[PDB]
DNA sequence: AGCTCAAGTAGTTACGCCGGTCAT
RNA sequence: AAGACCAGGC
DNA sequence: AACTACTTGAGCT
């Protein structure tokens, strides 16, 4: 009758508990309170479904409250101190002329409202007229090169961090700047933060994953030291055995060390009061 | 008692406490359109000779500070033109006894 | 306590002095040089190296050793040692001040930066307040940075005079981690101010200067904020915990002492060897840190400083942080001995005040009873009995401070006591003990009970004493404490006995009634239909213990001799108990058997239930308590119980599905009340999906749609249930359990037999979580009720998935706050407490605190104890001038208006007397003064108020004590009556003082009563209404007097904690929700915080005297207040290119030009298209609109406009280097900085028809509703001086404002009103005095001091006190900093000290009078 | 209340 | 609930491919006006034409 | 049966209604050190140390264990262990003070570290009583 | 160079009473 | 023996 | 999680 599904560490039956979370790689638009230099903003949390898995999000803001004359659109990029006005982000991408920029954002030349909105924005970037300067204002030769980097490995990193796809990310940042306005013009509501469909449940299997990596990776750069002493076996297969045990035993995922900055709860002591229990 | 219409100059009023013993007050116009004492919630206050005061204190065994206070820039305090050290007897209606007698010194 | 007599005199702390250790002192005190960083091991050998801990300090291992001051572990408090730091360090918590000090003093010299010479400084220098002085000062000296040697004297700014010198520019200092650095100034010059440098400067700072800033030359000099020699605390402080013997185990602090020690050693060994001078500092910063650590390890510049393993390392200050930490964790509350706790289950055969204790427990808890020749005999028995027989004991203690263990000692059964020895016996029956159930938010959450040892493992408590603790038996547990001194016990029985508690001061009504079975059944037993025969009428009388032993004559003799409940139930009611009621159709022969009338202590008529025997006002209980006493009434429960419970045991009672089913046809009649109700919805949905409905001003077209659907389903549901309600016969059990008042209500039946109801969250019917739908099982845009959450089904029938779900989502919201408001309510409670603790009535009748600061001159504005007060009705006030006169008016000079000689005994010999008719005038003239004076206090007319001494009853007692006939005349001189009531008033003394101010207070805080007094003692009533004999009168009088004197408050009464709870308690019983204006739970919060921006500000303004029901007058003001902006009437705005100022490129404009040239500019145009329907709502005119616009800009903007007649409203205009940029900035300046009508911050403004009672010309009060404007924003100073309002009634709930505009007083009035309306908006009732006290405490210091860490906890109260709430540690730091002195007058101080606090019982002294101790023999 | 009506 | 289950993790390409070969003109080369009401398609949060 | 408290028919409580068994398992090991110094499972008394308990050890066979028949109670030492250090400090396990019953199953076993692993299980029949929740 | 006014940023404190499992 | 975490009780 | 205190920053004469 024991349907199982639990682990048996150091005796006691441990049950991994599902961890709900806000799914990834998706576009969200939020209205931000009357007291704030920002009107609305759209975000998208991105991470490689398989490979390292960065946790850096994209912010496509929209300054100028529902009044002031300066309703501009700026977005935030990973590692960049300040924010950049979308126009530049495009020219810095591979789209240098106006209207070819509005090309991506708006999909209906007969939607003057939206387009209007964009106008003031275009003026913002009117001062940078090409891909040279585009990738520049992002702080010579030394700075320009780094500009690229943060676009091929940091900017909307999902999609792909390859190279010759600049185009694609551009249509997104366009689909995004779109989603922003689609709301600031009362056509689409603010994104429903608790629409269960857009939340994921990291079950047991997944947990071991993000956990294992953290481990095997310390083994990886461990095996690097034995190789960095031999002026001419070593693999302590205990970090993956004992590491796993610690977590599953207590309920603290993230390692041990001077890192309590983890979460306790994951993995508990399976109930045995009654079957239905 | 000057009644400035919209506002007096910062250069101006900086010449008020410059003529003692005498003392001077300033009242904005738009703030005296309605006598505030007249209000429902505003209970009747009253001044107190340095005699009626030096009495309250003996009669209750008070150390001055132990007495409920009232602000110098208090709407009513100004109205009756109090000063730092003067006392005020408040007499209001009470759904428990009919009339209660409270006192506030002006800090 | 302590063990081993000490020759030194015993004393109690009467004062606490704070300060900072002067290095020289720490040195002095130290008994250890403390050089080594290890523990002991003389090279593995266990001992204690002369190096660390015990290099003479305290000790371990059970070794007297400790510098021969023996004592071994227990008796030896710790012994401090020290440690000479290598270089001066910053005291982690003072680093703030150390910095603000320098900001105020000059370097290289060390003196103030502003002398008496600077005027603004004189002022600051006179501010007497060790803290606000150093506050104001720094606010000045933080600017000037030139140590000026010469400044203009008190004459002519011409000449200059000199003082201290060396104007070296003072640097601007900033905080970076643990170091203070600053810049001196093109471009600055940065240097890192050393410690050694700072300290030096401080040392130089002048003595009169220490004092200028917040210091004290004796107890705490500015310099000592930097440590030279570190005070090392001893073992009992940082105990070691060894794992048997051969294993380490050292405390946390016993490490960061060593970490510091080591960081000291290395430093020095770099300053006496090749000292690379700029590589030492790199090692100094380390010591500065470890010493920051040691004391505080929770700072700004992160670096948590973790102990090998990750462990944070508790800093000394961590051990103190409130709750858990020493102050709030070990002192304001500790685990105590002589206590027990288990599971409760009520027992219906236990006197109200008992409490059954499991034998097991009694055989565990003891009680030190000294041997005395009265109890020696019994004790020597209890002792032989041993610790295992119940009525036994378990410990004997001889004079020789040593203890014999009655279960081991070879002389166990031996022992013959010695007077003076003490014996610890098992708790026995009738031992007073403190029983409680937490959450403890009541004076009643803890009560003293009579002990009753019983079997079985559980505390058995009485039912009627259920609601005070608020327990049930579903597993609930209870804590029990056992007194230990002879007085401790007494104190428990004389003030905490359950019987004394029956009348709750918080709501001046009892607080324990008859619950469940006893209630429910007492009802049945009462009905005229309830009869009992001899056999049982006997076994029933037997159960009443006090039974006189006399069977009352049968209510029936004819065929069968029977009795009725009403009869027997009455044998429980004591003689002299007079009760009168009157419900609906109730009259001296109550048809439906309503009302209640009990005379002489026998139920005459009416049925008995919640109303007559509940924890209610009129409550037969409330009355028996007042009339007979704590005791008699406390017994009353058990009886009424015993009889009833027994009876029910035999009559039986139950409930089953059958009680929840509706008539065959009724279940139909309802169905179609939902169908029809469904269509009255489909109907207004059709009529909405056609735009065939207008927007009710202030609401959205959509919102207004809901507003009806909701009001439709609700009214539907309302009768749906009501059909069944009247469909359940007088036999339906559920009904019965509702009438009795012992459980559930209408609503309940409804949701079980008819319709469950509409579900809801956040106030609106089930949302559209799924784009445009409720569930995926629904068609988009379905706004119907079957989609929005209306459960049409009854529980008896069963919910459909959809219904079942919504229902869950609805309940889910419920469960939520019952799991949130649960502890946030507790916080708000806690605050109120730590905010009134030290408030207690004083022997003069002043309500003050630990400062003597008078919070109230006469507690509650009358000096009365809420317990002794009841809802009386001030006659005089209500009724017509006509009916008034015909009652109290007496005219001896008149054939028709004189006392008929059938009332008085001198009626004819009195008719016409001039001298008498004058005393009769004084009187009638008085009563009129009253009548008008009460309509001056209670403008409402409501004549019912809480007032000491219940006169209605007091007279009803005379009624039958002397048996008075409504026939033969009295015998009182008119002087008898009138004169007699005057002599009474004279003895109703509250305050007593000899002088006048006092004697005035007397009359003052009394008045209201006196009026009630006259009202019932007017000659006319006293003779014509209640024919009082001469005798009676002298009795009633004498009693009113006596009663009153008992009804006065007692000096001692810890009033604050009382009102504190009295207020917070009825809050734990509210919902966090603000549904079904921001009110309830969150509101109170809002208030106690003295919030500067409430969610709902809003403000109510009443018309001016005249124009009251002037409908159009209402509007006429609305639109003169409600802020209307151009932005709210403009449908669109465009900017065209029209270069010809004499024609347009636009068609529908032509006319509008030509018709505007009879009875330079820019070619750039700007057109606005205003809304038609929008010009009728806020009402506006093109003439006005523009008029405004034009005068806004004026002569540099020509504007035009069409006329209200047209089919398109418009406004053209032009200006007068790039214009397309300007005429666009002027686009906004037009839509957001231009008002048309209204006062800013005042949006939406609705109108309402309110209920205003008022004085008809003919006297009587009558219904005269008057319009009123309520706002949706708040500005006062301005919306007050508007023509058409009554700046004598205007009112915003924003008390903050009111105080600023109408004077703190009026402010207070609001604060109260607002708090009251927050309790009262929940049905709960609290007595004035409570809210008032709070209101008053916040108010008195001058303004609005909030009940928060930023309020009361910031006054001149003691330091130890405020330290026991929120800022615990810093509060002490800046207390030893400015060397504060604590009275130890605060309740807290004493608890923290372990001394009896000046609280009631201790608010005085007890001394033996030798003189009288000789005359007694 | 919640599970009966708005107002309730 | 009783019937609920959690996804596990399938592969994208066997569907990315299966698409750009059944009507999915890749994003790479897009023209907003020639393709007006073009229904855009997303894969695991990426825009594949 | 007032205020959520219910009346239960004793008679049928006797016929075994709602009776339930209760188990428990106190467990111990024999710690060692890379430095050959091991603990012990015996029936210790006196012997220079004193480090002992209050209860009785008599229900302890010489293997430092009880038998599954034994009726233990009050505090009765359930297991016997010692620690030789420099000569007998106790590490024996006592039945929780509130409890009691009968031993139901003892078992000896190895540990990865070849140490002596021993768990003990005690049984008790628990009868519904005037206070238990349902 | 210097001053009023608005905004930012820093930081703090919160909750009643009452078995298992893990590891320094 | 002190702490932390999870669980559960009114 | 929300506020409120405290001090700082940038706009402005
Ligand atoms: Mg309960
Ligand atoms: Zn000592
Ligand atoms: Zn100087």
């Amino acid at each position: 009758f024991d349907m199982g599904g639990y682990f048996i560490i150091n005796g006691s039956e441990k049950v991994l508990i599902a961890q709900e979370r806000s799914a990834g790689n998706i576009v969200q638009v939020f209205k931000k309170a009357a007291p704030s230099p920002i009107s609305h903003v759209a975000e998208i949390r991105s991470a490689l479904e398989k490979g390292s898995r960065f946790i850096s999000t994209l912010q496509v803001k929209l300054y100028g409250r529902e009044g002031s004359s300066a309703r501009t659109i700026k977005a935030t990029l990973p590692y960049i101190k300040q924010d950049i006005p979308i126009v530049i982000i495009f020219r810095a991408l591979g789209i240098i002329p106006d209207g070819e920029i509005l090309e991506h954002i708006c999909y209906d030349v007969n939607d003057w409202q939206m387009l209007e909105m964009l106008k003031p924005c275009v003026e913002d970037g009117f001062v940078i007229q090409d891909r040279e300067t585009a990738l520049d204002f992002i702080g010579k030769e030394k700075r320009i090169q780094y500009a690229k980097d943060i676009l091929q490995k940091e900017f909307l990193p999902h999609i792909t961090q390859l190279e010759g796809f600049e185009s694609r990310k551009a249509f997104f940042l366009g689909y995004m700047i779109n989603r922003l306005l689609l709301c600031a013009l009362d056509r689409k509501d603010q994104d429903d933060r608790d629409h269960f469909g857009k939340k994921r449940l990291d079950l047991a299997g997944p947990l071991l994953a993000q956990l294992f990596k953290t481990l095997f990776k310390k083994l990886t750069k461990d095996i690097f030291r034995y190789m960095q002493r031999t002026v001419e076996l070593a693999i302590n297969a205990k970090t993956i055995t004992s590491g796993l045990k610690y977590a599953l035993a207590t309920g603290n995922w993230g390692e041990q060390k001077k890192a309590m900055s983890s979460r306790a709860g994951v993995s508990q002591v399976l109930n045995r009061y009654t079957y239905s229990s | 008692i000057f009644v400035y219409q919209n506002n007096i100059t910062p250069s101006a009023m900086k010449l008020v406490p410059s003529i003692p013993p005498a003392t001077i007050e300033t009242f904005n116009e738009a703030a005296l359109v309605v006598n505030i004492t007249h209000h429902e919630l505003v209970p009747k206050h009253i001044r107190l000779s340095s005699d009626e005061k030096r009495e309250l204190l003996k009669r209750y065994r008070l150390k001055e500070s132990q007495l409920p206070r009232i602000q110098r820039a208090d709407p009513v305090a100004l109205y009756l033109g109090l000063k730092r050290g003067e006392v005020v007897k408040i007499i209001r209606k009470s759904e428990t006894s009919g009339r209660y007698a409270s006192y506030r010194i002006c800090m | 306590v302590g063990q081993q007599y000490s020759s030194a005199p015993l004393r109690t702390v009467k004062e606490v002095q704070f300060g900072l250790f002067s290095p020289e002192e720490v040195r002095a005190i130290s008994v250890a040089k403390i050089r080594f960083p290890e523990t002991m091991d003389e090279t593995q050998t266990r001992a204690k190296i002369g190096g660390l801990n015990d290099p003479r300090l305290g000790s371990i291992d059970r070794n007297l050793k400790c510098q021969t001051c023996q004592e071994g572990m227990n008796e030896c408090p710790g012994h401090f040692g020290h440690i000479d730091l290598a270089k001066p360090v910053f005291h982690v918590g003072f680093i703030a001040k150390i910095k603000k000090v320098c900001e105020c003093v000059c370097m290289h010299c060390g003196k103030l930066l502003l002398d008496e010479h600077n005027e603004l400084m004189r002022q600051a220098l006179a501010i007497k307040d060790s803290k606000k002085r150093f506050a104001a000062i720094w606010t000045l000296c933080k600017t000037k940075m030139v140590c000026e040697t010469d400044v203009p004297s008190e004459d002519d700014p011409t000449q200059l005079v000199s003082r201290g010198g060396c104007g070296n520019t003072q640097p601007t200092i900033r905080k970076d981690g643990l170091k203070l650095v600053g810049s001196w100034k093109d471009e600055p010059e940065l240097r890192v101010l050393s410690t050694e440098e700072i300290l030096n400067i401080f040392k130089h700072i002048s003595v009169k200067d220490f004092t200028s800033l917040g210091f004290n030359e004796v107890f705490s000099r500015p310099e000592w904020m930097i440590l030279t020699c570190l005070p090392v605390p001893p073992p009992p402080v940082r105990p070691s915990i060894s794992f048997n013997e051969s294993q380490r185990g050292e405390d946390d602090l016993t490490f960061k002492l060593a970490d510091i020690l080591k960081a000291n050693i290395s430093l020095e060994t770099l300053e006496h060897n090749g000292a690379p001078h700029h590589a030492i500092e790199e090692a100094e910063s380390l010591l500065q840190f470890h010493v920051a650590t040691y004391m505080d390890n929770d700072i700004a510049g992160q670096p948590q400083a973790l102990q090998k393993s990750g462990r944070p390392v508790k800093s000394i200050r961590a051990r103190l942080k409130g709750k858990e930490g020493r102050i709030r964790g070990n002192l304001m509350g500790k685990r105590v001995d002589f206590s027990a706790r288990t599971v409760i289950s009520g027992d219906p055969n236990l006197e109200l005040d008992q409490v059954g204790v499991p034998k097991s427990i009694a055989k565990t808890l003891t009680y030190p009873e000294v041997v005395t020749p009265y109890n020696i005999d019994r004790l020597t028995q209890l002792v032989r009995n041993g610790p295992n027989e119940h009525p036994g004991a378990k410990y004997v203690i001889r004079d020789s401070g040593d203890r014999i263990d009655l279960r081991y000692s070879k002389r166990a059964g031996d022992i013959q006591l010695q007077y003076g020895w003490k014996v610890e016996r098992h708790i026995m029956d009738n031992d007073p003990v403190l029983f409680n159930r937490q959450p403890s938010l009541h004076k009643m959450s803890m009560m003293a009970h009579r002990v009753k040892v019983i079997p079985y493992s559980t505390f058995r408590l009485n039912l009627s004493v259920t609601s005070p603790y608020n327990a049930d038996f579903d597993g609930d547990e209870m804590n029990l404490h056992v007194p230990q001194s002879e007085e401790t016990r007494a104190e428990l029985s004389q003030l905490c006995a359950v019987p004394l508690q029956i009348v709750s001061p918080q709501s001046n009504k009892p607080c324990m009634g008859i619950v469940q079975d006893t209630l429910c059944g007492i009802r049945k037993l009462t009905l005229r239909d309830t009869f009992i025969e001899l056999d049982q009428v006997l076994n029933m009388l037997y159960w009443v213990p006090d039974w006189d032993g006399v069977i009352p004559t049968p209510a029936i003799i004819k065929p069968k001799p029977l009795w009725s409940g009403k009869q027997i139930l009455s044998v429980a009611i004591p003689n002299g108990i007079h009760l009168q009621r009157f419900d609906e159709g109730t009259t001296l022969l109550s048809p439906k058997d309503n009302g209640m009338l009990i005379i002489d202590g026998q139920i005459i008529f009416g049925v008995v239930e919640k109303k007559t025997v509940g924890s209610s006002n009129g409550g037969l209980i409330h009355v028996v308590t007042r009339e007979k006493g704590p005791q008699v009434c406390a017994k009353l429960f058990g009886n009424i119980q015993k009889v009833v419970n027994f009876w029910l045991l035999h009559n039986g009672f139950s409930t089953g599905i059958g009680d929840t089913i509706a008539d065959g046809p009724t279940m139909r009649e309802i169905t179609e009340t939902i169908a029809e109700a469904k269509k009255k919805v489909l109907d207004v949905t059709k009529e909405a999906q056609a735009n065939l409905l207008t927007a009710k001003h202030g609401m959205t077209l959509r919102e207004s749609f809901e507003d009806n659907v909701v009001r439709f389903l609700n009214e539907a549901r309302d009768k749906a249930g009501r059909l069944a309600e009247v469909n359940l016969k007088d036999l339906n059990n559920v009904k019965q359990m509702v009438m009795a008042g012992s459980k559930g209500s209408f609503i309940n039946i409804a949701q079980m037999s008819a319709c469950v109801g509409q579900q809801s969250v956040e106030g609106k019917r089930i949302a559209f979580g799924f784009v445009d739908r409720t569930l995926p099982h629904f068609s988009k845009d379905d706004y119907s009720p079957e989609s929005k959450g209306f459960v049409e089904n009854s529980y008896l029938r069963g919910l459909t998935p959809q219904e079942f779900f919504f229902h869950a989502m609805g309940g889910r919201e419920g469960l939520i706050d019952t799991a949130v408001k649960t502890a946030e309510t507790g916080y708000i409670q806690r605050r109120l407490v730590k905010a009134l603790e030290d408030i207690m009535v004083h022997y003069d009748n002043t309500t003050r605190n630990s400062l003597g600061n008078v919070i109230q001159f006469i507690y509650g504005e009358d000096g009365m104890d809420a317990a002794h007060i009841e809802k009386q009705s001030l006659d005089t006030i209500g009724g017509s001038d006509a009916a008034f006169e015909k009652r109290y008016r007496v005219d001896l000079l008149n054939t028709d208006h004189t006392l008929d000689p059938s009332l008085l005994e001198s009626g004819s010999e009195i008719l016409g007397d001039l001298k008498l008719q004058v005393l009769l005038d004084e009187e009638y003239k008085q009563l009129v003064k009253d009548r008008k004076f009460l309509r001056e206090v209670f403008v409402d007319g409501e004549a019912n108020w809480p007032l000491p001494v219940n006169i209605r009853r007091i007279i009803q007692n005379a009624q039958q004590t002397f048996h008075i006939d409504h026939t033969k005349p009295s015998d009182l001189t008119i002087k008898d009556i009138v004169l007699g009531v005057k002599d009474l008033q004279e003895n109703l003394l509250v305050l007593r003082g000899k002088n006048e101010i006092i004697q005035n207070a007397q009359r003052d805080a009394v008045t209201l009563f006196c009026c009630l007094l006259r009202s019932r003692l007017a000659t006319r009533r006293v003779l014509q209404e209640y024919r009082l004999t001469k005798q009676a009168f002298d009795w009633v009088l004498s009693n009113i007097e006596a009663q009153f004197l008992r009804s006065v408050v007692h000096p001692g009464e810890m009033v604050g904690v009382l009102a504190a709870q009295s207020i917070g308690e009825p809050a734990t019983q509210m919902t966090l929700n603000t549904f079904h204006v921001t009110s309830g739970v969150p509101r109170l919060k809002e208030i106690l915080n003295v919030a500067k921006n409430m969610k709902t500000p809003s403000l109510t303004v009443y018309l001016e005297p005249g124009h009251a029901a002037d409908q159009e007058q209402a509007k006429l003001i609305r639109s003169a207040i409600e802020h209307t902006t151009l932005k709210s009437v403009t449908i669109a705005s465009e900017i065209y290119y029209d270069p010809d100022p004499r024609s347009t490129v636009i068609p529908e404009d032509e006319e509008i030009i030509q018709l505007h040239f009879s009875l330079q500019q820019s070619p750039w145009l700007l057109r606005l298209e205003l809304d038609r329907a929008a010009m009728n709502d806020k009402d506006l005119t093109m003439g006005q609109v523009g008029e405004r616009i034009k005068q806004t800009f004026k002569n540099d903007l020509f504007v035009i406009w069409s006329e209200d007649n047209d089919e398109k409203l418009i406004i053209r205009c032009r200006v007068v280097a790039e214009e397309d940029h300007m005429l666009k900035k002027i686009e906004n300046t037009m839509l957001e900085n231009i008002t048309l009508r209204g006062v800013e911050n005042i949006e939406r403004v609705v109108m309402m028809k309110y209920d205003r009672k008022v004085p008809s010309p003919t006297g009587e009060y009558v219904k005269e509703p008057e319009w009123v404007l309520e706002t949706d924003g708040v500005n006062l100073s301005e919306v007050m001086t508007v023509p058409g309002i009554d700046p004598t009634r205007i009112y915003t709930n924003s008390f903050i404002d009111i105080m600023e505009v109408l004077g703190i007083e009026a402010g207070r009035a609001a604060l109260y009103k607002e708090v009251y309306n927050v309790i009262a908006s929940d049905g709960s009732y609290v007595n004035y005095r409570h809210m008032a006290l709070l209101v008053d405490v916040m108010t008195t210091q001058g303004g609005l001091t909030s009940v928060t860490r930023h309020g009361f906890n910031r006054s001149n109260t003691g330091a130890l006190m405020r330290c026991s709430f929120e800022e615990t540690v810093e509060i002490l730091f800046e207390a030893g900093a400015s060397a504060e002195l604590d009275d130890c007058r605060g309740v807290s101080e004493n608890v923290i000290l372990g001394q009896m606090a000046p609280i009631g019982t201790g608010a005085f002294d007890v001394m033996i009078d030798e003189e009288s101790l000789v005359k007694y023999m | 209340n919640p599970i009966w009506g708005i107002g309730c | 609930s009783l019937m609920s289950c959690i996804s596990v993790g399938t592969d994208p390409m066997p569907i990315i491919t299966f698409l750009s070969e059944w009507g999915m003109e890749p994003l790479e080369d897009y023209v907003p006006h020639q393709s007006p009401d073009a229904t855009r398609v997303f894969v695991n949060g990426v825009w594949h034409g | 049966n007032q205020e959520d408290s219910m009346i239960m028919n004793q008679s049928s409580i006797d016929r075994g209604l709602f009776r339930s068994l209760f188990f428990r398992s106190y467990m111990d090991q024999e710690k060692k050190y890379g430095m050959s110094i091991t603990e012990t499972f015996e029936k210790p008394q006196r012997t220079n140390t004193l480090r002992m308990k209050h209860g009785t050890y008599d229900k302890l066979d010489d293997d430092g264990l009880i038998a599954p028949g034994v009726r233990v109670s009050g505090e009765d030492v359930i297991i016997g262990k010692t620690t030789p250090i420099s000569s007998k400090r106790d590490a024996s396990t006592p039945l929780r003070s509130t409890e009691n019953g009968i031993v139901d199953q003892v078992l000896v076993t190895t540990n990865q570290d070849g140490l002596k692993f021993v768990k003990v299980r005690v049984r008790t029949t628990k009868i519904p009583q005037i206070g238990d929740k349902f």
